[PDB]
RNA sequence: UAUCUGGUUGAUCCUGCCAGUAGUCAUAUGCUUGUCUCAAAGAUUAAGCCAUGCAUGUCUAAGUAUAAGCAAUUUAUACAGUGAAACUGCGAAUGGCUCAUUAAAUCAGUUAUCGUUUAUUUGAUAGUUCCUUUACUACAUGGUAUAACUGUGGUAAUUCUAGAGCUAAUACAUGCUAAUCUCGACCCUUUGGAAGAGAUGUAUUUAUUAGAAAUGUCUUCGGACUCUUUGAUGAUUCAUAAUAACUUUUCGAAUCGCAUGGCCUUGUGCUGGCGAUGGUUCAUUCAAAUUUCUGCCCUAUCAACUUUCGAUGGUAGGAUAGUGGCCUACCAUGGUUUCAACGGGUAACGGGGAAUAAGGGUUCGAUUCCGGAGAGGGAGCCUGAGAAACGGCUACCACAUCCAAGGAAGGCAGCAGGCGCGCAAAUUACCCAAUCCUAAUUCAGGGAGGUAGUGACAAUAAAUAACGAUACAGGGCCCA
RNA sequence: UUUACUUUGAAAAAAUUAGAGUGUUCAAAGCAGGCGGCUCGAAUAUAUUAGCAUGGAAUAAUAGAAUAGG
């Protein structure tokens, strides 16, 4: 038969669900970035916990080790390249210090929050799913887009949006016309 | 039915294997083939990849070499006079690698008056034994070949220590 | 020995 | 099984070939020829995977059976052909000459040669003896037989062949500084120069090769090629050398 | 367990205790089920039983067409285009499925074949002149022969076939056609001529044999004068060579396509190209068989086991591709074991791996890859390089289809699809375009494989709304 | 002295795991090559025991024509 294709969960459930510090901390999180479900909050913490567990153990080796100056060059290349950390900011002692915060910021719904193409997260949302967003020259309708630091400053409205240009939607037209009409 | 695998003989430390597989052909055995004085009756077998095999049901002449003089002739079989393997296979006159026969001693003797020209006397002189034997006219012989597997009876003639044991066990 | 030196464009058309 | 079998997995085919795993079922099974099978680089592998001239098997048996496609001199039509190590493969419609000779990752490359390099290929004198006739024969890694060697080849030496008539034009012995390539194990596609031939009765012998950059590293003899004296290959090489 | 909640009295604290609250994975099941990518389909320890359909056939210029086949032609003078059928060659021994059996067995790693077979691929490899009946086919031998086909027939019935008449080969069986090399006297002094003395394949079997103070002279200053003379492995009776015979004994091209060049004394004279298919031996390659060492779960309330009917070893023989108690004949009494032999159980195919865990560990692993075994259960075989084959054959046991009762035909643990209940679960779908595989071979074939369909197997992303204005009212929220 | 033991090198298929690069629109994935010499690019790692080679002073066994006799 064909070779298989791999998988793996982006997941994982929490060690205790049920905190009311958790619970607080998730609603806090979903409410100002608008997050669907719990499902994206543990996801970004699954991935965080991964990034934060690898640089540990980079951390317990000796210093100027093979592995540890490669391992480490290239997870703060990444780190530095996605925009959670800051140039000034490249070493593996600080990215045992990164929070789920900044991924959060990193997320393309915020950013188009913030650079006023959208005034509420929801809008944003809303504006990604409907294909009214594009970076560059590509048209992106995944929220979840994590936004490189060269790619943030090319957000815009894509050409064929009614709001990059294009011709007004159907509820326009069929508007004026019952109006023409 | 003969089949040669290790596989239903008991283990060295006495344990019985159970039936691992069935019987392979590539492990295969085939009847025996009780070679006899007779007229020559041989026949062949398809045996593995596209080699053959002789079976050597019937043969009465064979190539014997004299070895002190370094030469072969063929010869008459007269018959089994000792086997030391089984001794039914004499008493039934079997023809098998090691069996001791009796050969005719007519080419061997006239090649020895050609080149000797006596029936020089130094070289002539042969071991007195064998001198015994052409004189009776039949000559102690000992199957080299496998009658079984080639389809031959060629042997070599017994001499000196080889004979005087033979004779001895006679 | 020197092994052997290393050694087909792009054509565009707007119609329409 | 009963018998030999007649089909590979492409998860069982040899890694170096770089056959896409999801691509489908099976990959091509070479046949039977000089060189053994995981050694060697089927000619369909060669021509659509590593050359791109043909996009799938058909238009590789098309062009095979154009007969524009020479390895070793002769025209083959076999598309599973076991092309192997120091093989020429020509293409005259395209001007081209490849000689096939594994990068330092172990990969065969795709090695670009002239027409006069072309003309001869060298080969391991695997086995020295003489044949029928009292006339004394040698065999070679990729199972040529031949005849009215020069009496100082031996075993371990490597022989420049011609291929238009297949004769022995020089030769190499086995001697420590000599150049040497190495055709097995972790450090296969590695050139370097011989220190020692560390000798093991009834074992494995053991050959000791220094780099350019001084590095020394083992190998066992069966996975020694020479290929010339330091500092002067008597073939072209691949980019890098076979540094690293 | 932790954490969280509650109960322990007339109440409140501080303890202590008790109950419930953790987890993925696994089995079964209920409800819901819009979009994209991707992917799987076992289980009654029932390897239990199967209707129907398909899954292995194959032809290039190059083995064999007077098909009374088709079409052609400069309208055919042995044939020539294409080509059913049949003979011949090759394949069917790969692939796919399942885990019944199997506890040093398979299997993993690691060794050996100086212990043997090996179609095919690839590279090498064969002038033997002559030898009485030459009374002579090699400008090419026979039926010691038949299919397809024509025609006469049987049976209820099957991929059943009888008699008679025909004709072919790369089928079967036979059989041939002035060479090369050593020395070389004599002339001649080289590009030398040669009176003559000599030598002549393989394959099988046996025996024997081999296989280990020239420090000078002259010379042209170069060179010449005499001698050497097998190889490998750690190791061999190895490789190889030689002598003497031997053989119901082989091989040494009676094959085919395309094309018409070169010499002449002008003859259908001599010679000659590019390919295919065959053939002896060696090597290589794909393989196969045995094999060296270490490693398996539970059981001691299994302590002695094996040996009469081979158990351990010696000799000889038979057998095989070959080593070997593999078997036979005669011999000895040996072999394993508290370092657990032997016996029993295993819902025991082994492994690469999967899950969990902080680490040690514990469990699972039929299931995409490798290896082993099997095709309802035993036993035995033809063919072929390769099978103890089962989509090959024969007998026996259990089932079970047809029947005119005389006989004939069986093996889905292949792809679909059914039964096993009276309670249930993917389509009897399309295709060889991708992957590669088989063949005489680009072309044909391939339920291998691919495409799509079908219960939320397991996974990825992610819609079900967002943006304003206006009006009215005073209570809304948190702790206790 | 020999062994045990220990360091290092070969070896332990692929797939799987860890890891590097890559805007499959993101992701699960898949993937090895780009510019006209550019000093650009999976750099790779990983396996208890068995066997092979190799450096070892200790530890634990094993040895002596050791400091013997005239
Ligand atoms: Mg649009
Ligand atoms: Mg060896
Ligand atoms: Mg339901
Ligand atoms: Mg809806
Ligand atoms: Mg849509
Ligand atoms: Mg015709
Ligand atoms: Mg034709
Ligand atoms: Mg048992
Ligand atoms: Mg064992
Ligand atoms: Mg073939
Ligand atoms: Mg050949
Ligand atoms: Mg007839
Ligand atoms: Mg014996
Ligand atoms: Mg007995
Ligand atoms: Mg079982
Ligand atoms: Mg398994
Ligand atoms: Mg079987
Ligand atoms: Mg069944
Ligand atoms: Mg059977
Ligand atoms: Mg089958
Ligand atoms: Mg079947
Ligand atoms: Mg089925
Ligand atoms: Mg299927
Ligand atoms: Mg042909
Ligand atoms: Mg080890």
């Amino acid at each position: 038969p064909r070779a298989p294709r791999t998988y793996s969960k982006t997941y994982s459930t929490p060690k205790r669900p049920y905190e009311s510090s958790r619970l607080d901390a998730e609603l806090k999180l979903a409410g100002e970035f608008g997050l669907k479900n719990k499902k994206e909050i543990y996801r970004i913490s699954f991935q965080l916990s991964k990034i934060r567990r690898a640089a540990r153990d980079l951390l317990t080796r000796d210093e100027k080790d093979p592995k540890r100056l490669f391992e480490g060059n290239a997870l703060i290349r990444r780190l530095v390249r996605v925009g959670v950390l800051s140039e000034d900011k490249k070493k593996l002692d600080y990215v045992l210090a990164l929070k789920v915060e900044d991924f959060l910021e990193r997320r393309l719904q915020t950013q188009v929050y913030k650079l006023g193409l959208a005034k509420s997260v929801h809008h944003a949302r809303v504006l990604i799913t409907q294909r009214h967003i594009a970076v560059g020259k590509q048209i992106v309708n995944i929220p979840s887009f994590m936004v490189r630091l060269d790619s943030e400053k090319h957000i815009d409205f894509a050409p064929t949006s009614p709001f990059g240009g294009a011709r007004p939607g159907r509820v326009a037209r069929r508007n004026a016309a019952r109006k023409a009409e | 039915g003969i089949s040669r695998d290790s596989r239903h003989k008991r283990s060295a430390t006495g344990a019985k294997r159970a039936q691992f597989r069935k019987k392979r052909k590539f492990e295969l055995g085939r009847q025996p083939a009780n070679t006899k004085i007779g007229a020559k009756r041989i026949h062949s077998v398809r045996t593995r990849g596209g080699n053959k095999k002789y079976r050597a049901l019937r043969i009465e002449t064979g190539n014997f070499s004299w070895a002190s003089e370094g030469i072969s002739k063929k010869t008459r079989i007269a018959g089994v006079v000792y086997h030391p393997s089984n001794n039914e296979l004499v008493r039934t006159n079997t023809l098998t690698k090691a069996a001791i026969v009796q050969i005719d001693a007519t080419p061997f003797r006239q090649w020895f008056e050609a080149h000797y020209g006596q029936t020089r006397a130094a070289s002539a002189k042969i071991e007195s034994s064998v001198e015994s034997q052409f004189s009776a006219g039949r000559l102690y012989a000992c199957i080299s070949s496998r009658p079984g597997q080639s389809g031959r009876c060629d042997g070599y003639i017994l001499e000196g220590e080889e004979l005087a044991f033979y004779l001895r066990r006679l | 020995p020197r092994a052997a030196k290393k050694r087909a464009k792009g054509k565009n058309l707007s119609f329409k | 099984a009963r018998g030999p079998k007649k089909h590979l997995k492409r998860l069982a085919a040899p890694h170096h070939w770089l056959l896409d795993k999801l691509s489908g079922c099976y990959a091509p099974r070479p046949s039977a020829g000089p060189h053994k099978l995981r050694e060697s680089l089927p000619l369909i592998v060669f021509l659509r995977n590593r050359l791109k001239y043909a996009l799938n098997g058909r238009e590789v048996k098309a062009i095979l059976m154009q007969r524009h496609v020479k390895v070793d001199g002769k025209v083959r039509t076999d598309t599973t052909y076991p092309a192997g190590f120091m093989d020429v493969i020509t293409l005259d419609a395209t001007n081209e000459n490849f000689r096939l000779v594994y990068d330092v990752k172990g990969r065969f490359a795709v090695h670009r040669i002239t027409d006069e390099e072309a003309s001869y290929k060298l080969g391991k004198v695997k086995k020295v003896q003489l044949g029928k006739k009292g006339v004394p024969y040698v065999v070679t890694h990729d199972g040529r037989t031949i005849r009215y060697p020069d009496p100082n080849i031996k075993v371990n030496d490597t022989v420049k062949i011609d291929l238009a008539s297949g004769k022995i034009t020089d030769f190499i012995k086995f001697d420590a500084g000599k150049l040497v390539y190495v055709t097995g194990g972790r450090n296969l596609g590695r050139i370097g120069t011989i220190v020692h031939k560390e000798r093991h009765d009834g074992g494995f012998d053991l050959v000791h090769i220094k780099d350019s950059l001084d590095n020394t590293f083992v190998t066992r003899l069966n996975n020694v090629f020479v290929i010339g004296e330091q500092g002067k290959p008597y073939i072209s090489l691949p980019k890098g050398k076979g540094i690293k």
